[PDB]
RNA sequence: AAACUUUCAGCAACGGAUCUCUUGGCUCUCGCAUCGAUGAAGAACGCAGCGAAAUGCGAUACGUAAUGUGAAUUG
RNA sequence: GAGAAGCUCAGACGAGUAGGCAGGCGUGGAGGUUUGUGACGAAGCCUUGGGCGUGAGCCUGGGUCGAACAGCCUCUAGUG
RNA sequence: UUUCAAUGGCCCGUCUUGAAACACGGACCAAGGAGUCUAGCAUCUAUGCGAGUGUUUGGGUGAUGAAAACCCAUCCGCGAAAUGAAAGUGAAUGCAGGUGGGAACGCCCUUGUGGCGUGCACCAUCGACCGACCCGGAAUGGAAGGGUUUGAGU
RNA sequence: AGCUAAAUAUUGGCGAGAGACCGAUAGCGAACAAGUAGAGUGAUCGAAAGAUGAAAAGAACUUUGAAAAGAGAGUUAAAUAGUACGUGAAAUUGCUGAAAGGGAAGCAUUGGAAAUCAGUCUUACCUGGGUGAGAUCAGUAGUGCGAGACUAUGCAC
């Protein structure tokens, strides 16, 4: 609020903080951020280095929903599945194995970050790494790709 | 004229928290009179926490204090965690040993699976009952680094920081100075 | 000019753009006019349902196609199947769609 | 059960109907709630938060009536919380006996004998006839 | 409370609203108590005063003093009162307005409109 | 109770609504600060005022 | 209560508020680039500072030892019951002449003094 | 002054929740009725509740 | 010693600050869709017992018919 | 007890423009509170009287006057 | 309070190395009179919740009286994964590693600034793991083996 | 080649309800006979200005004056409200009083002089002394078992 703002500090102070030699003049260095090439360079080479030029191809058109692919890690796979069916199958011996759908839980690849408990799943997905598919293997389960 | 150059003149460190939460004031007012006439380092350490903001108190999860408390030489077996802080819960560990946690906040998920794991959960007031001087206990702490502003601080050339970028991509700061087909490389 | 730590600026305000500000200060009124037309027309057509009966379609792209959601109406081999005659079906509050089709 | 005596001093401290704080010669602080016998703002004193607590009030004509609160069963029933014992007619080498007989003899709040004895001794003061001088 | 939408509380709408009401309005504006006889005779409260009305003064200075009114002075919000005056410098006498609102009626000019309104108003005759 | 629900019982009225808790179990700190596991481990109590 | 000492008696006059009156005597602290006030040259006015302030038992204390504590009411009053020899009681100015004596009955009973009396 | 200052605040609906419980728990505890001004000195008992 | 000049106070001027007020403004929201060759918007000139500006009106001229109210208008 | 935001004992120290921070003073309006002030005189104003504060400022006697106005915790700004 | 005497005291504001300046503004008084609000960004603090978080695009109690309060579904934003121009690929040898310092705690001395054992945070450091790149390298795939390197990673 | 409701827009117009808005140098330019008075050939430009009192009760009459007016009177709660009207600041001015003054004045420190202001003391509480009258006080008796406080019936006279 205005009330405990610095503004009302600066009351009776002539120059209001911004000097009486440099002063609080209207743009002194030009406005927005131009100059980034000649009087700015020192900032923008330090704090913001890569900002002038080009790099890579352009993508006319680009549609980002065929490129949809959200990643969940060996790690998380168990905790997409309700706490019945960790209570029913983790730990146990049955003859049916647990069905993670991880696209029904937003994903579109399996990733192999972290470890898995020694219990068969049967993990759908639309991919999946190389090493989250040998990690579920180990596990006893099976990887089923799906679309 | 007396000639006295004074730098470390006025301490730097906060004597009382910022927060207004008056239960936090009840608890410094017990741990303003325990580190008064005890002669335990662990009660100064709980008095000196808890003025601390909350970016100083960073949080700590189940997983974490499980690990730390069981490392192959630990004896840290029945000892009462204790940190100045929020316990959260960390899913990733599917099943929970047997802990003894104090803390000033419980996330309701891990405060729930700490409980039916067996385990207790106690407020600072309930551990100072309990080891009023902070005997057989481990006192721990959260990542301070951990929040994303260590990312960015020290920026600069060959520092490796992050770059403070409104998006990231190609043309978002991935050229003149961050490559050598464009000038130089930072 | 530019010192400060954080993201070069972007702020696209080079134009007179106070002269186009939209405010919402009429967005309760807005709420409550559309649900009084909604009792308005509940009333006149009752006892027809307020809403008429959809289609189930599947969204389009990989990103959504796994969902369900309402369509537009029924396609004609729907209701052929269903034995609804196309000019019957819209005076028994049946939306036809002759754009979709059952593939 | 119980809502913390400490908790409620927290609350009003800064914030009640009794309180008459002024920023005069540096901020002083009044206290005027029935069962507060000092009144000064302070947690011990306050009868709002101790489940022990005396006042003394002036009693039309003569005498002042004793303050006291019940049992802590009904901190919750204002009703029964508030005990009012007139001390009138007594003398007062009678009256102050008798308070400090109630408060301290029964080790109700001991603490508060001396001030509870002044400040009937005062109420007796203002009660006295008026020698007006013509 | 209000609670009609058709309602103003705004103080400026109703003053506005009073001191620019029309003279028709007026009338409805400035009415009196009846008498305690009249109220039960006539199961009316209340009447818009008239000229040739019969008041007594209930408030003010002329408080007690009765008479005919000789004039109701829409424009000013006033009743004359007959023999209700003051001195002028002159020696002229100057009639001395009175609020509706501050007077009683004690006997009504009758009429065929009045007995009309006594009616309407769910009075007797 | 089927508005707030309670710390560990969700809100029936409000869906997913846990009771917040509390950062001190027991508020009555002075009656810790004087309790016997307290007073029975501290040190001498020291003067509360000093003579010049 | 004893002994009130004062550091100083003068109020602290605004610089050149005896010249001009459109500049008001309340205190302003100069900040002119060429002041002589600010620099305390000799001769010049002093300016108010924290060694000024007077013996924190004495402060704001009146002549006689009290703190001149304003009331409004006879309630106001009351609350000077236990604090007969540390507070005086001010009648405001906006107090009736009824309330007034009402107010200065009650201070007499209570042995309270009232510093504007009359 | 333009209209399209910020005039409406948005708080956190389990802070909102978070408040409104303190509030109601503070409508339990006679001391802060008596110290919000309500004349409460004669009331039979706190939460005060009457028949349907 | 006066006069004179200067400062302060009382009183008297000059001036219209201050305070209180407010049939006005500003802003938001809700609702509504109706100008004109059947001559509009705008302009001019006239009209009242005593009326120049405003309101109203048009040689039927601060208005005629019709409807409602029901004793005023008012300097 | 000593507003634990309290109480108590001790030592050293004190220039300041530009600039930085903190704690305060004063103004319009909003919520809460104060059996708050007021035609037996609110607010405002004058003063050759009194008091408080290092200061911003505050309280008060006398005069004038005529309808409203203030303290405390918060909110807020077209706030000196 | 006024006045007198003695002693001291140049005209304020400003730009300036430097103003009493023969530098500029200022005859006087009242009232008005200048760091705001908005879209962002950054640090710091407080509060809520926390691997999640965000009821106010909307819909409902709703008609009573309702621009508030209160309730409610699906999306979506930001976060939970990086890297590469891209096609793509995508994070545990080990107690999620070793070393040094180290909070807190425990144990031994014997009155020392002690020794011993765990070791949070953080920093320095040696590795491992993912992506890019550079290698050899036994139609399509790049598995094991490597690298002085490289990434806003684990 | 063609038509089409709704959900959307709305600083104009009309009608309505509000506001943590402004309060007569503010708020629209305009609270008032304001797009008026006034300026300019013209396009255009464009103000200032609210408040007696509850009620005019707006000061009869006498007197002095050519008159305007004055003085008596009168009305009013008030003329310290007289329309040049609520309050009525400052600059600026007259009168009266006080004081000072050899080519400025003002200020600071310290005292003199003169003027002016406050102490209300020794009140409360305690004891002693003189006389006086009076339902009379310590331990007890009885009415929640042990100990402690209180009131209440009597005795203790
Ligand atoms: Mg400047
Ligand atoms: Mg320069
Ligand atoms: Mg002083
Ligand atoms: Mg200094
Ligand atoms: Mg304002
Ligand atoms: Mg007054
Ligand atoms: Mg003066
Ligand atoms: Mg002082
Ligand atoms: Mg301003
Ligand atoms: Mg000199
Ligand atoms: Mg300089
Ligand atoms: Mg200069
Ligand atoms: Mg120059
Ligand atoms: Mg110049
Ligand atoms: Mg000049
Ligand atoms: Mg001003
Ligand atoms: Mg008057």
């Amino acid at each position: 609020p205005t009330h405990t703002s610095k503004t009302r500090k600066l009351r009776g102070h002539v120059s209001a903080g911004h000097g009486r030699i440099g002063k609080h003049r209207k743009h002194p260095g030009g406005r927005g951020k131009a100059g980034g090439l000649q009087h700015l360079r020192s900032h923008f080479d330090k704090y913001h280095p890569g900002y002038f030029g080009k790099v890579g191809m352009r993508r006319f058109h680009l549609m980002k929903n065929p490129l949809w692919r959200p990643t969940v890690n060996l790690d998380r796979l168990w905790t997409l599945v309700p706490n019945e069916t960790r209570e029913k199958y983790l730990g146990k011996n049955t003859e049916v194995a647990p069905v993670i759908n991880v696209l029904q839980s937003g994903y579109g690849k399996v990733l192999g970050k972290g470890r898995l408990p020694d219990t068969p799943v049967i993990i759908q997905t639309r991919y999946v790494s190389r090493r989250a598919e040998e990690k579920i293997k180990q596990a006893g389960g099976v990887v089923e790709l799906i679309a | 004229g007396i000639d006295i150059e004074r730098h470390h003149v006025r301490k730097s460190q906060r004597s009382k928290p910022a927060s207004e939460n008056v239960y936090l004031k009840l608890l410094v007012k017990l741990y303003r009179f325990l580190a008064r006439r005890t002669d335990s380092r662990f009660n100064k350490a709980i008095l000196k926490r808890l003025f601390q903001s909350k970016t100083n108190r960073p949080p700590i999860s189940i997983s974490k204090i499980a690990a730390l408390t069981s490392r192959k030489s630990a004896s840290l077996e029945g000892k009462t965690t204790v940190i100045v802080g929020t316990v959260t819960d960390d899913e990733r560990l599917l099943t929970v040993p047997k802990l003894s946690v104090a803390a000033l906040r419980f996330t309701k998920s891990a405060r729930a699976r700490i409980l039916k794991a067996g385990g207790e959960v106690l407020t600072l007031d309930q551990l100072a009952l309990r080891a009023p001087t902070g005997s057989n206990t481990v006192l721990l702490r959260g990542k301070k680094h951990a929040r994303e502003a260590y990312r960015h601080f020290g920026f600069g050339p060959h520092k490796h920081k992050a770059p403070y970028v409104r998006s990231e991509g190609r043309k978002f700061e991935r050229a003149r100075g961050r490559r050598k087909s464009r000038a130089f490389k930072v | 000019a530019i010192h400060v730590k954080g993201q070069l600026p972007n702020a696209h305000f080079h134009k007179d753009w106070q002269r186009y500000v939209k405010t919402w200060f009429n967005q309760p009124g807005r709420k409550l006019r559309r649900r009084q037309a909604r009792q308005t027309k509940a009333a006149k057509i009752a006892p027809r349902p307020v809403e008429a009966i959809r289609p189930a379609v599947k969204p389009p792209t990989i990103r959504y196609n796994m969902k369900v959601r309402a369509g537009r109406g029924f396609t004609l081999e729907e209701l052929k199947a269903a034995g609804v005659s196309r000019r019957v079906a819209s005076t028994i509050g049946i939306p036809v769609d002759h754009r979709r089709r059952n593939r | 059960m119980s809502v913390s005596n400490d908790l409620i001093w927290q609350v009003i401290r800064d914030n009640n109907r009794f309180l008459v704080k002024r920023p005069e010669f540096g901020g002083i602080q009044f206290n005027r709630e029935p069962v507060n016998v000092s009144g000064k703002n302070a947690q011990r004193f306050s009868g709002l938060c101790n489940d022990k607590a005396v006042g003394v009030q002036a009693n039309s004509p003569r005498g002042v009536v004793l303050i006291t609160k019940t049992n802590p069963k009904n901190a919750q029933k204002p009703a029964k919380l508030f005990r009012k014992d007139v001390i009138a007619n007594a003398s007062s080498r009678k009256t102050y006996k008798s308070i400090a007989g109630r408060i301290g003899r029964t080790g109700y709040r001991d603490d508060l004998v001396k001030v509870s004895v002044a400040r009937a001794s005062a109420i007796l003061s203002s009660q006295r006839p008026k020698k007006t001088v013509a | 409370m209000k609670f009609s939408r058709d309602v103003t509380s705004s103080r400026r709408k109703q003053r506005k609203a009073h001191f620019g009401a029309p003279s028709s309005v007026r009338r409805v504006l400035m009415s009196a108590p009846l008498s305690k006889e009249l109220r039960e005779q006539y199961k009316i409260r209340s009447l818009p005063v008239r000229r040739d009305d019969q008041i007594t003064v209930i408030r003010g200075s002329n408080k007690g003093r009765e008479g005919k009114i000789t004039s109701v002075y829409r424009k000013k919000f006033l009743l004359l009162i007959e023999r209700v005056t003051r001195e002028k410098a002159n020696g002229a006498s100057a009639p001395v307005g009175i609020d509706a609102s501050k007077v009683v009626i004690t006997k009504l000019h009758l009429d065929k409109d009045r007995k009309d309104l006594i009616v309407r108003k769910g009075g007797k005759v | 109770d089927s508005v707030f629900g309670s710390t560990t019982e969700a809100a029936q009225l409000k869906k997913n609504y846990f009771l917040p808790e509390n950062i001190i179990s027991n508020a009555d700190v002075t009656r810790l600060i004087n309790s016997d596991e307290i007073q029975s481990i501290v040190k001498a109590a020291g003067p509360s005022r000093v003579k010049r | 209560a004893v002994n009130i000492i004062k550091k100083r008696t003068k109020p602290f006059k605004r610089h050149q508020s005896d010249r001009f009156k459109r500049v008001g005597e309340s205190w302003r602290k100069p900040r002119g680039i060429d002041s002589c006030v600010r620099r305390r040259f000799r001769g010049t006015i002093s300016m108010p500072k924290i060694g000024y302030g007077n013996n924190k038992k004495t402060r704001y204390c009146m002549p006689n030892g009290l703190k001149a504590f304003l009331v409004r009411n006879v309630s106001d009053v009351e609350l000077l019951l236990m604090h007969n020899k540390t507070y005086a009681a001010e009648i405001a100015g906006n107090v009736s002449a009824r309330k007034r004596v009402e107010i200065v009955e009650k201070a007499r009973a209570l042995g309270v003094k009232v510093t504007n009396a009359g | 002054t333009k209209t399209w200052r910020k005039w409406h605040v948005k708080v956190n609906q389990n802070e909102k929740r978070y408040a409104i419980s303190s509030a109601v728990a503070a409508s339990g505890v006679p001391s802060l009725l008596l110290a919000r001004g309500h004349r409460i000195e004669e009331i039979p008992e706190v939460p005060l509740v009457v028949d349907d």
